[PDB]
């Protein structure tokens, strides 16, 4: 299990995708031209997971960039690492999908998807031992959501034995008050329960709330939101990018985290929270990192974990710190909060320590929770979907691209069944 | 002289095997390139150490060992380490993609792509033996390769080598160093499918070893390196009788005769003493009486359980070092009277004793002090059923909700196999109950 | 029949076509198959000028479709703040209830249109109004953990 193929689709997908590559390239000592400038052997031990080795000792991200809108292609190139991506790996259409899931999934997006598969194949056959795929996208738009889920299904049938992983950002009226986004997100969640192995739920509602109430940013920008996202994506991929034995590849992470096939939507969390101008943040202690990490205010999904139960949890501590101390604090938080873990999955919290911390920090902690409280996120979207759908508002935009109306009812039905399944295991006991 | 072939499966089996063969070489005087100056017969011989080492025409002494893993990372360290020249390079076998902590991948899907290569490489070692007696198989319970590939291998070895003995060293999982939530599943599944194919199995409880390193060796946070050095010291004490002259447990058959009264209850408990920190190089030397008493303290056992709660069916004491037989006899007599040691009614209430008069070897870099005398007690006691009960309970908690079961059925396993494996374990728990009343 | 053409012109935002059709006898209060009037459709699709035009030519500001939706329901749901204020200024019932028990306040709260929530509250929206499942707008804010909306509802 080595190579991961990374795909970013749509505006949000390419925006957070580019930020991902900027952040981890820096962690691995790689400059915008692709040259290793680092001073640690740990930075290269697993470089092959995300980068190809090119001609003159140069490293190229194993990345594929997709959008129906040409303009984002140029915005990517304009970026700090914009010249490190392979020119062959830009697949861009003529006109955007206009926030229409049906255009992304059925018409415009379907025309362009074969062009993307060819690039995927060329990168895949170039791998010695491919792990699987990661995709960054939003659920609220039309390209990332509609074309993204179509691309997932196509990849899944060509590579059925590989792991499919997504970083999927949930819509919020606080960031984009565009009323068809619950349609697009619900239609996409229906695809994601059937076609991905692991999904990180990155919730724009939570990102806004953190910036506004905790970081005290009166008017948060996408750059402010995406700062939290890049820190999170670096944290949750730490175990894949540096030597280690726990959750060290995408499949071993999956069998540790997913006890039931449909319940594969993760709540990520991060400590400490910083604001792009974090001044001289003093190092937190291990007990502080541990408490903050299980704190509702540090979750990237707008759910209260104290309203549900943890099925499984993976924690990653980064930096130089006492392994014995981490063992003690993790044991302690499981004793204090014993009623927030299911008792019928013994030893369901796994802890990794990584020596290299992220930029500008001496200590950091990353949280990956499979919690029944995530139903609060799906219930929020479901309520907005139902308010729009009962008045049949703007339905013709979708059926006009060939969608059947019964696709809306089946998607709504699936999300409500998903909510019921979380509630079922939240109420189960060991007896 | 009858040969024994060692097989090391998956990360735990490979890393413990590396530690064991290092210690073997030090005990026998074999250098890392295979040369053994004290061996006069060059190119062959019939000495006791030849049960574990073959000889080439150029005086090289080569372990009778195979290392197998489904990914290359761990075995690659053997191929580039201090003992890189010692092993047959064709007896280091690696795939590309591991079993993902999934018994079903080790046994059914990924494991089947390499099983025939492994058996052909084993046949090559077997063909060099004049009188192969059987196999020692090292593996974890918890990993996908250690659990799933091992049971596939044991199944095939029973077909290809029906009359040969098979002994296991099995790593029993502990949450302190566990890598996967499904380890109780893999443990039950491999136990059920291996039970009829294994003649004797020594379980190593990672939690017991962990606690001994903490308590006796003053290691604050033990790693695999600390655990494996202590485990290899104990494994060496158990196999010493096969590699040296002696009168107790001198071939694999005798292990079963002495330790296994009925085929299904074939899990002896090992206890070892003394374990002393290398920081105490001037410790007072403990007497034969003191180390023999320590064998009946639960804190020195390789598996966490209470033998005061059980009944003994067999008990062997293997001494190493400066040990006068009369002192063993007096120490046994005091223990046979003072302590509360109950045998079953149908067994002779005696202790078998073997003495090797060379003291244990310590590995440079290890955590152990040199000692003048040491003892390893091997006993079959019903109290080890407690270890199965703890595993079976964790199994039951998850299986009742069918948690994680989809991972196994997705890799070519039928869900009925979970129930068959669990019922076999219930029957095993009753087997111990019916003996110990 | 100019009524079906007026419905289409109101939905599509064709201001000039709306004026011509009205001058030729078109039924300003015509309905489609589900009871939607030109004012419903103009309020849904955000055509403020057509809303004002229809209201000066006999549009019933409180017409209900088959599901009990008024134009204010749909303007509050979709989030057209300017249209909400025009409808209220022309006598829209701020507390009209549809067949799901929802008021315009319910729908503005659910969709996160906080500025519209404030306007409705200033115009006498009933915070004690329960939908078919017993929920008031305040209940919706608590059950969703929308603290910004909850603060507004206790101003
Ligand atoms: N004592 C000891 N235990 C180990 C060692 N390595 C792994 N383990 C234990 O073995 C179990 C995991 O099994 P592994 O051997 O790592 O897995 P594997 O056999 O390589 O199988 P897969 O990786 O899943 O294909 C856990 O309970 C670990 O605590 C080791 O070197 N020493
Ligand atoms: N957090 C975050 N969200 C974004 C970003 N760009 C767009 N979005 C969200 O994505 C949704 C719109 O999807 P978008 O990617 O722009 O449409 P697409 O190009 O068709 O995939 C809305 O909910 C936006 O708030 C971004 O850079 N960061
Ligand atoms: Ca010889
Ligand atoms: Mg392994």
């Amino acid at each position: 299990m080595r190579e991961i193929v990374h795909i970013q689709a749509g505006q949000c997908g390419n925006q957070i995708g580019a930020k991902f590559w900027e952040v981890i390239s820096d962690e691995h000592g790689i400059d915008p031209t692709g040259s290793y400038h680092g001073d640690s052997d740990l930075q290269l031990e697993r470089i092959n997971v995300y980068y190809n080795e090119a001609t003159g000792n140069k490293y190229v991200p194993r990345a594929i960039l997709v959008d129906l809108e040409p303009g984002t292609m140029d915005s990517v190139r304009s970026g700090p690492f914009g010249q490190i991506f392979r020119p062959d790996n830009f697949v861009f259409g003529q006109s955007g999908a206009g926030n229409n899931w049906a255009k992304g999934h059925y018409t415009e997006g379907a025309e362009l998807v074969d062009s993307v598969l060819d690039v995927v194949r060329k990168e895949s056959e170039s791998c010695d031992c491919l792990q699987g795929f990661q995709l960054t996208h939003s659920l609220g738009g039309g390209t990332g959501s509609g074309m993204g889920t179509l691309l997932i299904s196509k990849i899944r049938e060509e590579y059925p034995d590989r792991i499919m992983n997504t970083f999927s950002v949930m819509p919020s009226p606080k960031v984009s008050d565009t009323v068809v986004e619950p349609y697009n997100a619900t239609l996409s969640v229906h695809q994601l329960v059937e076609n991905t192995d692991e999904t990180y739920c990155i919730d724009n509602e939570a990102l806004y709330d953190i910036c506004f109430r905790t970081l005290k940013l009166t008017t948060p920008t996408y750059g402010d939101l995406n700062h939290l996202v890049s820190a999170t994506m670096s944290g949750v991929t730490t175990c894949l990018r540096f030597p280690g034995q726990l959750n060290a590849d995408l499949r071993k992470l999956a069998v540790n985290m997913v006890p039931f096939p449909r319940l594969h939507f993760f709540m990520p969390g991060f400590a400490p929270l910083t604001s792009r101008g974090s001044q001289q943040y003093r190092a937190l202690t291990v007990p502080e990192l541990t408490q903050q990490m299980f704190d509702s205010k540090n979750m990237m999904a707008a759910c209260d974990p104290r309203h549900g139960r943890y099925l499984t949890v993976a924690a990653i501590f980064r930096g130089r710190m006492s392994m014995k101390e981490v063992d003690e604090q993790m044991l302690n938080v499981q004793n204090k909060n014993s009623s927030y873990f299911v008792e019928w999955i013994p030893n369901n919290v796994k802890t990794a320590v990584c020596d290299i911390p992220p930029r500008g920090l001496k200590m950091s902690a990353t949280f990956i929770g499979n919690s029944t409280a995530i139903q609060e996120l799906f219930k929020r979207i479901s309520e907005q979907f139902t308010a729009m759908f009962r008045r049949k508002a703007f339905l013709h935009w979708y059926t006009g691209e060939g969608m059947d109306e019964m696709e809306f009812t089946e998607a709504e039905s699936n999300m409500n069944d998903l909510v019921s399944e979380y509630q079922q295991y939240q109420d189960a006991t060991a007896d | 002289m009858r040969e024994c072939i060692s097989i090391h499966v998956g990360q735990a089996g490979v890393q413990i095997g590396n530690a064991c063969w290092e210690l073997y070489c030090l005990e026998h005087g074999i250098q890392p390139d295979g040369q053994m100056p004290s061996d006069k017969t060059i190119g062959g011989g019939d000495d006791s150490f030849n049960t574990f080492f073959s000889e080439t025409g150029a005086g090289k002494h080569v372990p009778r060992a195979v290392f197998v893993d489904l990914e290359p990372t761990v075995i690659d360290e053997v191929r580039t380490g201090t003992y890189r020249q010692l092993f047959h390079p064709e007896q280091l076998i690696t795939g590309k993609e591991d079993a993902a902590n999934n018994y079903a991948r080790g046994h059914y899907t990924i494991g089947k792509e390499i099983i025939d290569l492994v058996l052909d490489r084993i046949r090559k070692l077997a063909d060099q033996c004049t009188g192969l007696q059987g196999f020692l198989v090292f593996h974890s319970f918890g990993g996908g390769t250690g659990s799933g590939f091992t049971s596939l291998l044991m199944e095939r070895l029973s077909v290809d080598y029906g009359k040969k003995s098979k002994l296991e060293f099995s790593i029993y999982p502990a949450p302190q160093v566990s890598t996967a939530v499904v380890e109780p599943y893999n443990s039950i599944l491999t136990t059920h499918t291996t039970l009829e194919h294994s003649d004797c199995a020594f379980m190593v409880d990672n939690e017991a070893i962990y606690d001994i390193c903490r308590r006796n060796l003053d290691i604050e946070r033990p790693t695999y390196t600390n655990l494996n050095r202590l485990i290899s010291q104990i494994v060496s004490s158990i196999t010493a009788s096969l590699r040296f002259d002696g009168a107790l447990n001198v071939d694999l058959t005798e292990f079963q005769t002495n330790l296994v009264p009925y085929p299904r209850i074939h899990f002896p408990l090992a206890t070892y003493a003394p374990v002393i920190s290398a920081e105490k190089a001037y410790h007072e030397q403990l007497s034969v009486a003191e180390i023999t008493n320590a064998c009946f303290e639960p804190a020195n056992q390789m598996v966490k359980c209470d033998p005061r709660h059980g009944k003994y069916m067999a008990c062997c004491l293997l001494y190493r070092g400066d040990v006068v037989p009369k002192d063993v006899n007096a120490a046994i007599a005091t223990i046979k009277t003072k302590r509360s040691i109950q045998f079953v009614d149908w067994c002779p209430t005696g202790f078998k004793v073997g003495i090797n008069y060379q003291p244990p070897t310590v590995v440079p870099g290890g955590d152990l002090a040199k000692v003048q005398r040491a003892v390893c007690m091997l006993s079959n006691t019903t109290a080890i059923a407690e270890a199965w009960a703890r595993l079976d309970h964790k199994f039951d908690l998850m299986y009742a909700k069918r948690a994680f079961v989809h991972w196994y059925v997705g890799e070519g396993m039928e869900e009925g196999e979970f129930s068959e494996a669990r019922e076999d374990m219930a029957a095993l728990e009753k087997d111990y109950e019916e003996v110990g009343v | 029949d100019l009524g079906k053409k007026l419905l289409e012109a109101a939905r599509a935002g064709q201001d000039d076509e709306v004026r011509i059709l009205m001058a030729n006898g078109a039924d300003v209060n015509a309905t489609d198959a589900s009871g939607l009037t030109p004012l419903h459709l103009a309020a849904t699709y955000g055509h403020l000028e057509i809303v004002e035009v229809l209201l000066k030519h006999g549009a019933d500001v409180n017409a209900i479709d088959i599901m009990g939706s008024t134009p204010l329901h749909l303007a509050a749901l979709i989030g057209h703040l300017e249209i909400v204020e025009v409808l209220l200024k022309h006598g829209a019932d701020v507390n009209a209830v549809d067949t799901w028990g929802d008021t315009p306040l319910h729908l503005a709260a659910i969709m996160g249109h906080l500025e519209i929530v404030e306007v409705l509250l200033k115009h006498g929206a009933d915070v004690n109004a329960q939908d078919k499942f017993g929920k008031t707008a305040f209940d919706i804010s608590i059950d969703n953990g929308n603290e910004d909306l909850a603060e507004i509802l206790q101003k």
